[PDB]
């Protein structure tokens, strides 16, 4: 049971290391693992089928049962295993599995499922986290480059307008915590330009969408 | 006279699966079909009509997204 | 256009007993000024079998409306039971929230709402006709449903 | 690779193939036809039209059947109901 732990540490290792097979193979003896033992349903399986269909997104990404396909499913029981529980812990970790379905949905160019899988991830984000989370950017970016895939481009620029609004929004909140705190006077401003960095691309995602 | 139909019941099946249904019950199919006409007549009336407004003779895929934009968009969430 | 978008919407007082009257917290926006009346509705779904019987709560008029955002508690009366059909009394059925805007309905909130005994006796043995006094209501708040109508906004 | 056994996998959404269709082209072209002469009308489909209509019910059709799905995990059913047909399409902004 320790062994499989292991194996989730070693495939996460793995996934930013950019050894995308490796992190696989762990994760899919991980997973073999955790549903022999406690059953393809039960709660320990969930962050393990998780990793697991991460990093067979990751996989398929990378080439460019089918590796999407399989990435679907460990991800949609993974969203099962997390939404069924009633804490804010297994909520945002079924947003995150909402999110990793969209982006597979992206890969296997359904864009309806994959605006649909964004918009879960963002209501189960937005009921659960604070309005300037980095994370409701990143859904916000996910959902208007699914809304320029479909040929929603008024939309798109909607969501990307969205993710620079929380950006800035948490600029500002940023600014005021490194005024108004005592010993931390760097990481919040190294924060705030990592976000002023990030921003421009996402203004020409804007006008690229405006372009259509 | 004519009950055509334009689903069939393993296509009702194969729909409900990727819905996530896992049990379906004898009446689904009868339901699936009525709320599937309903659907097809409104789109198919919108349709028609933006086709005689535009004088043509052929309704066209443009014509259907057209129509198909009228019947609503329906979100999971506020901020999507 | 889209001159008017619902931000959010959060469900309070949620559990409730079923006569607990519906409060929702609305937060909107106006892009710009408007001209018209917005008209916010409260619409239960007392039988899914017919659209007949569904009662509006309430309603609230408001006109013009001026740009920016805005943010109110819609209040309203819990459904009639005498209108509700037994079958449907208890179980999952539909809660709406419509706004119109010069007549048009440009969107529709839905949400799951299930009703159901407390006491365990009474959800083993339910009574032949329900017990409105003795029935909880469970809004499903956290899959809301917004349905987006396009309308002219002039 | 590690797969879920099929009893697993019955409890999760079926993927989607982005080539497949699942509503069979000929006879709901015949029921599309159908429908167009009900309205008076002799006009023909082109392919391309037919084909955006079967897209079209197929989304609208899997989408009413996920959320019949939720309103039937709801209240504690293992089978769904066209009760749950019906809620689904209320909560889903669906108007008569």
């Amino acid at each position: 049971d320790s062994e499989a732990k292991k194996l989730l540490g070693l495939g996460q290792k793995h996934l930013v290391m950019g050894d995308i097979p490796a992190a696989v193979n762990a994760f899919q003896e991980a997973a073999s693992l955790l549903g022999k033992k406690y059953g393809e349903t039960a709660n320990e399986c969930g962050e393990a089928f998780f990793f697991y269909g991460k990093s067979l997104l990751e996989l398929a990404r990378m080439e460019n049962i089918g590796n999407l396909e399989l990435a679907w499913d460990m991800l949609d029981l993974a969203k099962i295993i997390f939404k069924r529980q009633e804490t804010k812990e297994a909520q945002l970790y079924a947003a995150q599995a909402h999110l990793k379905l969209g982006e597979v949905s992206v890969e296997s160019e359904n864009y309806v499922q994959a605006v649909e899988e964004f918009q879960s991830c963002l209501n189960l984000q937005e009921q659960y986290l604070e309005a300037h989370d980095r994370l409701l950017a990143e859904t916000h970016y996910q959902l208007g480059l699914a809304y320029g895939y479909n040929s929603q481009y008024d939309e798109a620029v909607a969501q990307f307008s969205k993710s620079i609004e929380v950006i800035e929004n948490r600029m500002a909140v940023l600014n005021e915590q490194v005024k108004e705190a005592e010993g931390s006077s760097a990481e919040y401003k190294k924060e705030i330009e990592e976000l002023k960095e990030l921003l421009p691309e996402i203004r020409e995602k804007i006008e690229d969408a405006k372009e259509s | 006279r004519d009950n055509i139909q334009g689903i069939t019941k393993p296509a009702i099946r194969r729909l409900a699966r990727r819905g996530g249904v896992k049990r379906i019950s004898g009446l689904i199919y009868e339901e699936t079909r009525g709320v599937l006409k309903v659907f097809l007549e409104n789109v198919i009336r919108d349709a028609v009509t933006y086709t005689e407004h535009a004088k043509r003779k052929t309704v066209t895929a443009m014509d259907v997204v057209y129509a198909l934009k009228r019947q609503g968009r329906t979100l999971y969430g506020f901020g999507g | 256009m889209a001159k008017v978008q619902v931000n959010n919407v959060v469900v309070l007082d949620n559990p409730s007993p079923f006569y607990n009257p519906f409060q929702f917290e609305i937060t909107f926006e106006c892009i710009e000024d408007l001209s018209e009346d917005l008209e916010w509705k409260i619409i239960y779904v007392g039988s899914a079998e017919s659209e007949e019987y569904d009662q509006v709560l309430d309603s609230v008029l408001v006109g013009p409306v001026p740009a920016g955002r805005h943010m109110f508690v819609f209040q309203a009366d819990a459904p009639n039971p005498g209108l509700i059909p037994d079958a449907d009394a208890v179980g999952v059925t539909v809660v709406l929230i419509t706004c119109t805007y010069r007549g048009q309905e440009f969107i529709r909130v839905g949400y799951y709402v299930n009703n159901e005994y407390t006491e365990t006796e009474l959800r083993e043995n339910p009574p032949v006709k329900p017990d409105f006094s003795k029935l909880q209501r469970n809004i499903l708040a956290s899959n809301p449903r917004v349905t987006r109508f396009h309308i002219n906004w002039e | 690779r590690y797969r879920p056994g099929t009893v697993a996998l019955r409890e999760i959404r079926r993927y989607q193939k982005s080539t497949e269709l699942l509503i069979r082209k000929l006879p709901f072209q015949r029921l599309v036809r159908e429908i167009a002469q009900d309205f008076k009308t002799d006009l023909r489909f082109q392919s391309s039209a037919v084909m955006a209509l079967q897209e079209a019910c197929e989304a609208y059709l899997v989408g009413l059947f996920e959320d019949t799905n939720l309103c039937a995990i709801h209240a504690k059913r293992v089978t769904i109901m066209p009760k749950d047909i019906q809620l689904a399409r209320r909560i889903r902004g669906e108007r008569a």
